[PDB]
């Protein structure tokens, strides 16, 4: 059960570099390629992301796609940049130029068959596919154009499998570019029609994550990469080790979305914990359970105190007993009720896998479904109000080919979806 | 003489590991089907037959297959220390799992694996000559063992016809829950339960986690325990096919004294001396003290207070070393309380049965030796009330068509949520009914 | 380019390892996984005997 | 019989303590190595 | 008590590689014509006549011939290990192909090569003293195979007369495919094959790769592979005249047997044991198993499903230690089934034969080694699906006459088409008409 991946853009490239090396360090992968593992656990998954090359070799089932080579060339001189196959990196002649029409129209149909060509090359070499997994900002340029079509050829070529996407939302406070919410609001657009399960993160929880809790002086974008992809690569471990409760992706889909509009989610990863403190207490559920239900470890900058769970789903990497998960997360929902949805009788899966990631004792990453994440959308959505209604910067667009009618109907589709969040946090027996 | 037994998902497999780690240990087959000892002219034995078939170089074989639509339970079990004990093709496993859909399990995936267990099956059934009924282990809150347990006992009945169907199910404890899903498979599952199975006997993880912290003393329990109380629950009521005794007790005479109406076929079950090995030798064990623990509602395996209800038949299973008057001196005991209330229609309440092989210790086991041990099995008015809760859950998340676009997507349409509640209501009046006290005797 | 007769051998050194080389060999049934015997006769049960 | 007994229970603690035995060696075992995992990714760390 | 094996084109030499392989390993003859001192001491046999003769220094050669028009295949025999063992003149070759074209075969190319075939059948024919029928092995679907096979068996039933003909044929399986033009060769080689042959066995190779995937576990096969399942066949069918045993059957009864009208001539093959060591030892394999496995259409070697039509015989061939009790029970059993069913003007639906020796084992084989094993030819009206299928692919080629202009340049006219498809019709009807369920009484 195979997972190909797919990274556009910078954002996308350098987030996706680090996950490949926490991967490869996990199944003891040499950057040369060869196997140098020490338990057959290691080696009898490893056909979920790596396809055999020839005498000993594994490479990594991933697409490199971006507008400008100079992201391509940095992570080809990184260091295990070798293992990515030589055919597999795409890269055009000019920029996106920040513009989300150009990234879509002009340059995305001149590359966009040689990405699907690449891709269904990948897909169709699987005995069995599993779903998609991508990376890309929302805010950028060829990420968000260049991202959204794909993503839509992808679900009309394989409407049967997983769509999933990670995706990294504009901030409140520090823009690096002015026209962020138009290609905001038109990503999220398209999501929302293409996307089965989209995790979105923003920049200034990441920050929050990295000053109140790992104390960090200086910290750069490769701790927040890093942050990134632990999450990621753990929402897989149930596919690829053994467990006391096997989980799938499909089987987080069915338990987490009640309505198909509803499937945006929250990400985070529990036993961060700065490594003067960590000698005075050791790792169990119970502290588990805290720091993975509170605020300060979650990265997206709503806050759950604003709004309420309607699903959550936990999973359990280390060897555990499956009693103490059941009463967690029973004590858990009794003492914050008011916080749960009321109508569902139990709002809380869990999960439980033998093997950690290495060098802790345990860990648990949490994905949940909150009604605070309106609060991000609004913010966007306002700011699209103050520019729309002035033509603050249309011009560029529409000499690229947009018509006006797209922005409304962008706009208006966004608007009802912080209604049916609405709509549902207020909702009552009667 | 010849039992099946089929494992169906996760919980099935795993309590069935814990089976035939038991029942290799008792009869003694190595873990690569062997024997150890004598094998020339002068003693001859024949137990392991009801599970077991022998090879002409002499390797035992066990009469069982293993079913999963995930891969890796079940190679878990190819890879593991009982390799060389199951047959390759008895461990069938698909591609992808059926996701906790009901539906995907029974319309989409189960329908192109279920002919395979079907030949398994035939295989296995050819090579019996006195075949007296199918073991189904599975749980009914996941969605392969819902979709694909029903489907094949549907398919099993139509083929096999009067042969006996026995079931154990682990339905979703009444506050201890694992996935949002649960009722709704739940009350599917049960609609086609009701109609092809011929004693259902129920357990509730909650109850063992609660047993296994009150008698034994093991403060963080895991499933490994919990499949371990199984194994020796059925290596109890089995054992009344295999070893010698004084009243035996055959597999048709458990459905004709425990099942009054054709419906009412669903019981609960406990076990006795469950005690560590610091108590055991502290006290002394007695018949009428294991009696008199076997009706306390500390001692059962489902959560559900019989006070609340009223027996119809109870099953006494006791086996080691026991006297039959004392089991007489301890039923006319039990007969004699008054918190203990049995129908009026059903003067004769107690069937008992006497076993001379006492039970099995296992080296890693957590249980204490001990020279005898009771299991009860009885049909009591109270389980009414385990089937209301679900259906309240179901009510509460039907009333917003909470999760049904799936159901709807893959096959199951919508109607039939409401005839599976509808039969399930019906079963309800069922056991209210039957426990009403006739008015008049004329 | 091939480096000679070494360099091959212990190319094809480093394939078996892979798990398709190992369930999935050119006409060949897979390996197995424990050792077996083969008895004198072959296998299956022999005839039961009566007496004359 | 009283003997029998004994002797029985004697042998059934003599495997159950060498079954413990070789599950805590393997406690110990994986312990270990966690350890010098995290001692050597902070040394790293502190170095950079 | 003497066959003679006739080898054309290339499936028909490479399958008869293997089956030599396999009578000199079962008899002990060494690959240069020798054997060894130890075979040859105590004891005096002629068991060997059959396919070897001796001459008078001891030399075993022997009998058969093997016809090719292209070189390639007859030069590999001649430069390879089992150089000495044939006799040179044995092997006939010619200069150039039948590139596919029936007419080249037939009427350009074979002509020249036909005599010499011919004398040397002669002046084998003449060296004998019992000799029992011909064994022919070829593919309907090649240019040579179809036209020299046919011109061929032509001239050698006019100049043997009444002595059979028994033919091994590989016919082009109903999806996978090699060559365009396989339905025009097939159906002009079948028209010829009606006249002159006495029972024909029918191949295809895909259920040869689906047994050789479902019960031996190779991912992969090649052409060696399938042969050497035929050479087993083939010497299943043979070694009833060649070893002891209690119930024989001479190459007469076989044709007395199975043939009710002298065009039904077809009949489908296989084989129970094909089983893989792992498997092997987990099994015991009586008798009665390996009887219900030949009924089983994921035993056959023939791509075709006999659930869609009626029996009218069986001929059962039991090899190894068998007792003829355990055979009469499990025909019985057999005949009991539900699914298994005879035309009414056939009451007694069943041969049999018993032989004493257990089939060998070659060196680099795939098979394990067993006991006991059956093989089946079987006469039965399925068959007829195979023909319609070939019969709309003539029908959809044919139409717009796709590739006509090369028979037509080659030789042959147009009208030959149209008469071989007629004929191939009435065969059809043939079998609608012997099939007939039931005639009325007015
Ligand atoms: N006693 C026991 N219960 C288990 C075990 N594993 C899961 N359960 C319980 O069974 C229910 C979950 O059912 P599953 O067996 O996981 O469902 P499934 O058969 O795997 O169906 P799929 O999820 O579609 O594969 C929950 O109530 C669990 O508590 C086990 O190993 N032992
Ligand atoms: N089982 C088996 N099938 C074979 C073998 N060789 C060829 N075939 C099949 O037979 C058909 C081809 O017939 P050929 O024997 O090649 O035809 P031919 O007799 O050589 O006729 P020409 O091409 O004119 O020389 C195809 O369906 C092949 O798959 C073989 O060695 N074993
Ligand atoms: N977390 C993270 N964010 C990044 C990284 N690089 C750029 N960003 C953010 O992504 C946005 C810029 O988008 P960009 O990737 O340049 O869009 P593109 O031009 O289409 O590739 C800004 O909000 C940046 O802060 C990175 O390595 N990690
Ligand atoms: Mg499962
Ligand atoms: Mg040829």
């Amino acid at each position: 059960r195979e997972i190909v991946c797919v990274q556009a853009g910078q954002c996308g490239n350098q987030i996706g570099s680090k996950f490949w090396e926490v991967i490869s360090d996990e199944h003891g992968v040499d950057p040369t390629g060869t196997y140098q593992g020490d338990s057959d656990l290691q080696l009898e998954r490893i056909n979920v992301y790596f396809d055999e090359a020839t005498g000993g070799r594994y490479v990594p089932r991933s697409v490199l796609i971006d507008l400008e080579p100079g992201t391509m060339d940095s992570v080809r001189a990184g260091p295990y940049g070798q293992i990515f196959r030589p055919d597999n990196f795409i890269f055009g002649q000019s920029g996106a130029g920040n513009n989300w029409a150009k990234g879509h129209y002009t340059e995305g149909a001149e590359l966009i068959d040689s990405v699907l060509d690449v891709c269904c090359k990948e897909a169709e070499s699987c005995d069995c596919l599993q779903g998609f997994q991508i990376c890309h900002s929302l805010g950028g340029g060829t990420g968000s154009g260049m991202g959204t079509l794909l993503i839509s050829k992808l679900r009309e070529q394989y409407p049967d499998r997983i769509m999933m996407t990670f995706s990294i939302i504009p901030s409140p406070k520090v823009s690096d570019t002015v026209v962020e919410p138009y290609n905001t609001t038109l990503s999220v657009h398209q999501l929302v029609e293409n996307s089965d399960e989209s995790m979105c993160i923003d920049n200034e929880a990441l920050y929050d994550i990295c000053f109140r809790t790992l104390k960090l002086t200086t910290p750069t974008f490769g701790d927040l990469n890093h942050l990134v992809s632990a999450v990621v690569s753990g929402v897989t471990c149930c596919l690829r080790f053994p467990g006391q409760l096997n989980s799938d992706l499909r089987k987080l889909a069915v338990n987490l979305v009640p309505f198909p509009r509803l499937h945006f989610f929250m990400m985070g990863f529990a036993p961060l914990t700065s490594r003067g403190s960590q000698q005075y207490r050791g790792l169990s559920v119970p502290e588990l359970t805290q720091q993975m239900f509170d605020a300060k470890n979650m990265m997206q900058a709503a806050d759950p105190r604003h709004g309420r769970y309607l699903t959550a789903s936990a999973l359990f990497r280390g060897r555990m007993s499956t009693k103490e998960v059941d009463e967690q997360m029973l004590n858990v929902q009794n003492k914050n009720s008011s916080y749960f949805i009321e109508w569902i009788p139990n709002n809380i899966k869990s999960s439980v896998c033998d093997i950690p990631p290495k060098g802790l004792k345990m860990a648990v990453t949490f994905i949940g479904n909150n009604t605070c994440i309106q609060e991000m959308f609004r913010r966007v959505g306002e700011q699209f109000t103050l520019m729309f209604r002035r033509k603050a910067f249309l011009h560029w667009y529409t000499g690229e080919g947009m018509d006006e009618m797209e922005f409304t109907e962008a706009e208006s589709n966004m608007n009802d979806l912080v209604s049916e969040y609405q709509q549902y946090q207020d909702a009552t027996i009667e | 003489r010849e039992a099946i037994c089929i494992h169906i998902g996760q919980a099935g497999c795993q309590v069935g590991n814990a089976c035939w780690e038991l029942f290799c240990l008792e009869h003694g087959i190595q873990p690569d089907g062997a024997m150890p000892s004598d094998k020339t002219i002068g003693v001859e034995d024949d137990a392991f037959n009801t599970f077991f078939s022998e090879t002409g170089a002499g390797k035992h074989v066990p009469r069982a297959v293993f079913l999963d639509l995930e891969p890796t339970v079940v190679d878990e079990v190819r890879t593991g220390t009982y390799r060389q004990l199951f047959h390759p093709e008895q461990l069938i496993s698909g591609k992808e799992d059926a996701a906790n859909n009901y539906a995907r399990g029974h319309y989409t995936i189960g329908k192109e694996i279920v002919d395979l267990c079907l030949d398994r099956i035939r295989k296995l059934a050819d090579n019996c000559t006195g075949l007296q009924g199918f073991l189904v282990y599975h749980a009914v809150g996941g969605g392969t063992g819902s979709g694909l347990g029903a489907l094949l006992l549907e398919r099993l009945s139509v083929d096999y016809g009067k042969k006996s169907k026995l079931g154990y199910t682990v339905y979703p404890s009444p506050q201890v829950s694992t996935a949002v899903v649960e009722p709704y498979n739940s009350v599917l599952s049960t609609h086609s339960l009701l109609e092809h199975t011929d004693v259902a006997a129920m357990l509730d993880n909650e109850a063992i986690y609660d047993l296994t912290r009150r008698n034994l003393d093991i403060e963080r329990p895991t499933y490994t325990n919990l499949n371990r109380l199984i194994g020796q629950v059925v290596s109890s009521l089995t054992a009344s096919l295999r070893f010698d005794g004084a009243l035996n007790v055959d597999l048709t005479e458990f459905q004709t004294n425990l099942v009054p109406y054709p419906r009412i076929h669903f019981v609960l079950t406990s076990y006795a001396p469950v005690i560590s090995a610091e108590k055991a030798y502290h006290e002394q064990l007695s018949v009428s003290e294991i009696s008199n623990a076997v009706f306390e509602p500390a001692s059962m395996m489902t959560k559900c207070d019989p006070r609340h209800g009223k027996y119809m038949a109870c099953c006494l299973m006791y086996r080691g070393d026991v006297v039959p008057k004392d089991v007489n001196a301890a039923v006319a005991t039990i007969k004699t309380k008054r918190t203990i209330q049995f129908v009026d229609w059903s003067p004769t309440g107690f069937k008992c049965g006497i076993n001379y092989q006492p039970p099995t210790v296992v080296p890693g086991g957590d249980l204490a030796k001990v020279q005898r041990a009771v299991c009860m099995i009885a049909n009591s008015t109270a389980i009414a009330e385990v089937f209301a809760r679900i259906d309240h859950k179901f009510d509460l998340m039907y009333s917003k068509r909470a999760f049904v676009h799936w159901y709807v997507g893959e096959g199951m349409e919508e109607g039939e949520f409401s005839e599976a509640r509808e039969d399930l209501a019906a079963l309800e009046k069922d056991y209210e009914e039957v426990g009403a006290e006739s008015a008049d005797m004329d | 380019e091939t480096g000679g007769r070494m360099m091959a051998l212990m190319e094809q050194q480093l394939e078996r390892a892979y798990l398709s080389n190992v369930r999935r060999p050119l006409g060949k049934v897979p390996a197995a996984m424990y050792d077996v015997q083969v008895p004198h006769s072959g296998f299956g049960i022999p005839s039961e005997k009566s007496e004359s | 019989l009283r003997e029998k007994e004994a002797v029985k229970a004697r042998i059934l603690e003599e495997q159950s303590k060498k079954i413990m035995e070789e599950r805590l060696k393997r406690e110990e075992l994986e312990s270990l190595l966690s350890d010098y995992y995290e001692a050597e990714r902070i040394s790293r760390e502190r170095q950079a």
